[PDB]
């Protein structure tokens, strides 16, 4: 366990991806140009998860970057950090999907997806010990869903036996209201469900919620809610990339996260929430779980959480931590399942963020993810019910079932989500 | 002299096993490259530290250990430490993957990779041997590899070595220090494929550990450190009847002679006194009936439980320093007038007693104060039950649901498996039960 | 016949080939086989010269389809505010229930258009009418944490 081979595909993907590549850098001390600048040993332990070494000392991400449409490639370079990615690592198309979730699964995608593979093939052959493969993209597109659910697929026929983890971005009619998008994400979730397993739920409800109402923020922007998405995705990522009293690894996540395959979506939360430019442990403890610091639209306190990881970074008590979480714990303890013992597990990183000295972030498997899953069910049967856009679908050669089908898989979960919202030890 | 062979499985395994032969080394006056002084039989021996200890020519003196991990991290630290001299370098193992909490893949897929490199690398010690005696093996409850590949091991050992005895040295999972929330799984995974396969196993409760470092030692927050230095002090006691001289214990066969009465049953609780802080290193030197005493506190327990709540059937003290004899023989008399301590009507109620007259070894580095006099009591008492008990209802918690059981499904192993174990574990409590 | 010609030119905003059809006699209240007229079409796709000039030559504004869907439930679920308001000023029915129970105020808030909501209400929209399953539109917020839907519709 120590690669892992990331790919950002679409525009949300390619975009929140470069965001994640510019915090781990600053983190780990590697600049712009490859080369590492920093003060500390503890940045470079564990590099080699995110970074190939080439020759010049230089670290190079283990990053594909995967699109339909050209344009996202020149927006990634002329980035910060953006002629830091392997130039062969890029393959892009001519033609957008245009948020047709049929053109990035059967159509335009599957022209692409096998010039993908080779690249994702040399990347892996490159790995001492390759952990898995971790994924960015939105569901509510067409490439970032339908091209990479595609990718998703193959890649798990090529290396069924590693780790496939997701970071995918959930459309909401308050940042794009393009009335498709529930169509893309339920054909998506569909995949995510059999093909993943691990996917972190980010979404764009509660990241407009949390800039709009939270912090004020009167007309949120993409690089807004990508403030909050990168610093959700270098939370979760510390334990793989800074050295700790665990040796943490994708795998490890997942068998202690997920107690039953298909129920394999987290609810991310961090505090403090901060915007772009501007606190003790038991306050860092109860933001963790309170709803408006959580990444997905949903109320904890509406469900049940089975299975929990908190992720403290900076100079703090580790006692003072293990007190507090024991609190929430017990004051709690009807929102954790019984039947689940002792499933909130706590780690602390000395090394803190950009720009803050303290910070926590949460990662739960609650039942309460249901309302999300409800959220999307809802808009797609809004429109499937009237059919609204379907030859768009059809006439890339998709069946009417087969909407119907992702319609029903999805419901399922959310069925399965409340069945163990109500299950008893007794 | 009869060799024994100590085997290290996983991270806790491992770790435990380098405080214990640091302390092995200080006690019998040998250096971090091996080389020992006070042994005019230079080139080899048939002196009592030479069953833990082979000999080259060159005066340099080897462990007779093995350490075996299915990810590096922790062992190339062994070999990068203060002690990588020490060690045969090729009876430090590793693979690249480790068994991610999961029994199954420690036992079934990823331990199917490494276990035949171990076990000839084993075979190359015993080979060393002109007596060997059997195996003296550490690793948690709760890893997948503590757990899965221990059980594989074992079940080769046994295959292997038919006539050789087993002795395990197994760390209880507590929710102060727990990594998974499957260690309850595969607690009980290792327990029911391991139960035929050893014959003697002393369990270390993490928890006990845990809170006599807090409360003896004055540790707020133990490290792994703080735990493992303890627990060494403890096996140290338990192993020096096989280092030295004496008439107790003196071999791995007296052990099941003296501790366990039928196969099954064969899970000793350990009790140590007395743990006083480095800090305090000009305390009241407790006298032999004072620390005798304190093996009878559940404070001091190395399990959790309450002998009180049990009965006895085997009591072994094995006393270290300036102990006089007719002091112990007196000190035992009183507890002989305790009706807390209540044996079983078919054993000899007696008390086997044995003294290593050289006072304790303190690590340099240790929270434990120098004492003039020790104990460890290793009793067999039906109280133990209670620690499976508790180990069984989390696995029935969990279980009831199915929780978390694909990940053993998908690794080579039945989900009828996990039924089987638990009956299993059933049987052992009756066990206890009848006995009690 | 020119009735299937002007419910594709409906659909697919070709406005001169709308007017065309209509020259030669095309029935500007044409049905599919699902009961869609031009309208509904035109209204689903955002084609609101299509949407104004068919109002201008006898479309019915509260025609429904097999499933009860009017052109005002299509403009407010895709999200097409002035067609929205078009058809309200040529008289659709607000209020117009399709066989699922839902009203245009159900779809509008469903799918997030909150100023289609608006518009909605200002017109007299039934804050209390159920769908099939007992949900008004504000329960539909208050299921969904909607808080921006939800303050909306308790103005
Ligand atoms: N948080 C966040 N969401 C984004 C960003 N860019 C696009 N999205 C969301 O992603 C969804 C649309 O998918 P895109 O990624 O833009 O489309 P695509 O994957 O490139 O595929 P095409 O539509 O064919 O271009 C909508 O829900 C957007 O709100 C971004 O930078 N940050
Ligand atoms: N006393 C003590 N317990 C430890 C130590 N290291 C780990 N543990 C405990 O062992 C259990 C976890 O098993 P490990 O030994 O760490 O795992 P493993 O055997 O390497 O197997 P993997 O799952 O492959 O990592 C937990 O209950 C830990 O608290 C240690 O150094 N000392
Ligand atoms: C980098 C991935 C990662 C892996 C971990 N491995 N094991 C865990 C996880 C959860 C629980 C409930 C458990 O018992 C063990 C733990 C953490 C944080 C504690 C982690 O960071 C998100
Ligand atoms: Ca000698
Ligand atoms: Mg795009
Ligand atoms: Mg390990």
């Amino acid at each position: 366990m120590r690669e892992i081979v990331h790919i950002q595909a679409g525009q949300c993907g390619n975009q929140i991806g470069a965001k994640f590549w510019e915090v781990i850098s600053d983190e780990h001390g590697i600049d712009p140009t490859g080369s590492y600048h920093g003060d500390s040993d503890l940045q470079l332990e564990r590099i080699n998860v995110y970074y190939n070494e080439a020759t010049g000392n230089k670290y190079v991400p283990r990053a594909i970057l995967v699109d339909l449409e050209p344009g996202t490639m020149d927006s990634v370079r002329s980035g910060p950090f953006g002629q830091i990615f392997r130039p062969d690592n890029f393959v892009f198309g001519q033609s957008g999907a245009g948020n047709n979730w049929a053109k990035g699964h059967y159509t335009e995608g599957a022209e692409l997806v096998d010039s993908v593979l080779d690249v994702v093939r040399k990347e892996s052959e490159s790995c001492d010990c390759l952990q898995g493969f971790q994924l960015t993209h939105s569901l509510g597109g067409g490439t970032g869903s339908g091209m990479g659910t595609l990718l998703i697929s193959k890649i798990r026929e090529e290396y069924p036996d590693r780790i496939m983890n997701t970071f995918s971005v959930m459309p909401s009619p308050k940042v794009s209201d393009t009335v498709v998008e529930p169509y893309n994400a339920t054909l998506s979730v569909h995949q995510l469900v059999e093909n993943t397993d691990e996917t972190y739920c980010i979404d764009n409800e509660a990241l407009y919620d949390i800039c709009f109402r939270t912090l004020k923020l009167t007309t949120p922007t993409y690089g807004d809610l990508n403030h909050l998405v990168s610093a959700t995705m270098s939370g979760v990522t510390t334990c793989l990339r800074f050295p700790g009293q665990l040796n943490a690894d994708l795998r490890k996540l997942a068998v202690n996260m997920v107690p039953f395959p298909r129920l394999h979506f987290f609810m991310p939360g961090f505090a403090p929430l901060t915007s772009r430019g501007s606190l003790t442990v038991p306050e860092l403890t109860q933001q963790m779980f309170d709803s408006k610091n959580m990444m997905a639209a949903c109320d904890p306190r509406h469900g049940r959480y089975l299975t929990v990881a908190a992720i403290f970074r900076g100079r703090m008590s580790m006692k003072e931590v293990d007190e507090q979480m024991l609190n929430v714990q017990n004051k709690n303890s009807s929102y954790f399942v019984e039947w689940i013992p002792n499933n909130v597990k706590t780690a602390v990183c000395d090394i803190p963020p950009r720009g803050l000295k303290m910070s926590a972030t949460f990662i739960g498997n609650s039942t309460a993810i249901q309302e999300l899953f409800k959220r999307i069910s809802e808009q797609f049967t809004a429109m499937f019910r009237r059919k609204a856009f379907l030859h768009w679908y059809t006439g890339e050669g998709m069946d009417e079932m087969e909407f119907t089908e992702a319609e029903s898989n999805m419901n399922d979960l959310v069925s399965e989500y409340q069945q163990y919202q109500d299950a008893t030890a007794d | 002299m009869r060799e024994c062979i100590s085997i290290h499985v996983g991270q806790a395994g491992v770790q435990i096993g380098n405080a214990c032969w640091e302390l092995y080394c200080l006690e019998h006056g040998i250096q971090p490259d091996g080389q020992m002084p006070s042994d005019k039989t230079i080139g080899g021996g048939d002196d009592s530290f030479n069953t833990f200890f082979s000999e080259t020519g060159a005066g340099k003196h080897v462990p007779r250990a093995v350490f075996v991990d299915l990810e590096p991290t922790v062992i190339d630290e062994v070999r990068t430490g203060t002690y990588r001299q020490l060690f045969h370098p090729e009876q430090l193992i590793t693979g690249k993957e480790d068994a991610a909490n999961n029994y199954a893949r420690g036992h079934y897929t990823i331990g199917k990779e490494i276990i035949d490199l171990v076990l000839d690398r084993i075979r190359k010690l015993a080979d060393q041997c002109t007596g060997l005696q059997g195996f003296l093996v550490f690793h948690s409850f709760g890893g997948g590899t503590g757990s899965g590949f221990t059980s594989l091991l074992m079940e080769r050992l046994s295959v292997d070595y038919g006539k050789k005895s087993k002795l395990e040295f197994s760390i209880y999972p507590a929710p102060q220090v727990s990594t998974a929330v499957v260690e309850p799984y595969n607690s009980i995974l290792t327990t029911h494929t391991t139960l035929e396969h050893s014959d003697c196993a002393f369990m270390v409760d993490n928890e006990a550990i845990y809170d006599i470092c807090r409360r003896n030692l004055d540790i707020e927050r133990p490290t792994y450190t703080n735990l493992n230095r303890l627990i060494s002090q403890i096996v140290s006691s338990i192993t020096a009847s096989l280092r030295f001289d004496g008439a107790l214990n003196v071999d791995l066969t007296e052990f099941q002679t003296n501790l366990v009465p039928y196969p099954r049953i064969h899970f000793p609780l350990a009790t140590y006194a007395p743990v006083i802080s480095a800090e305090k290193a000009y305390h009241e030197q407790l006298s032999v009936a004072e620390i005798t005493n304190a093996c009878f506190e559940p404070a001091n327990q190395m399990v959790k439980c309450d002998p009180r709540h049990g009965k006895y059937m085997a009591c072994c003290l094995l006393y270290r320093g300036d102990v006089v004899p007719k002091d112990v023989n007196a000190a035992i008399a009183t507890i002989k007038t305790k009706r807390s301590i209540q044996f079983v009507d078919w054993c000899p109620t007696g008390f086997k007693v044995g003294i290593n007259y050289q006072p304790p070894t303190v690590v340099p580095g240790g929270d434990l104060a120098k004492v003039q006099r020790a104990v460890c009591m290793l009793s067999n008492t039906t109280a133990i039950a209670e620690a499976w008990a508790r180990l069984d209802h989390k696995f029935d918690l969990m279980y009831a649901k199915r929780a978390f059981v694909h990940w053993y499904v998908g690794e080579g192993m039945e989900e009828g498996e996990f039924s089987e174990a638990r009956e299993d574990m059933a049987a052992l409590e009756k066990d206890y039960e009848e006995v009690g | 016949d020119l009735g299937k010609k002007l419910l594709e030119a409906a659909r697919a905003g070709q406005d001169d080939e709308v007017r065309i059809l209509m020259a030669n006699g095309a029935d500007v209240n044409a049905t599919d086989a699902s009961g869609l007229t031009p309208l509904h079409l035109a209204a689903t796709y955002g084609h609101l010269e299509i949407v104004e000039v068919l109002l201008k030559h006898g479309a019915d504004v509260n025609a429904i389809d097999i499933m009860g869907s009017t052109p005002l439930h299509l403009a407010a679920l895709i999200g097409h505010l002035e067609i929205v308001e078009v058809l309200l000023k040529h008289g659709a029915d607000v209020n117009a229930v399709d066989t699922w129970g839902d009203t245009p105020l159900h779809l509008a808030a469903i799918m997030g258009h909150l100023e289609i909501v608006e518009v909605l209400l200002k017109h007299g929209a039934d804050v209390n009418a159920q769908d099939k399953f007992g949900k008004t539109a504000f329960d539909i917020s208050i299921d969904n944490g909607n808080e921006d839907l939800a303050e909306i519709l308790q103005k």
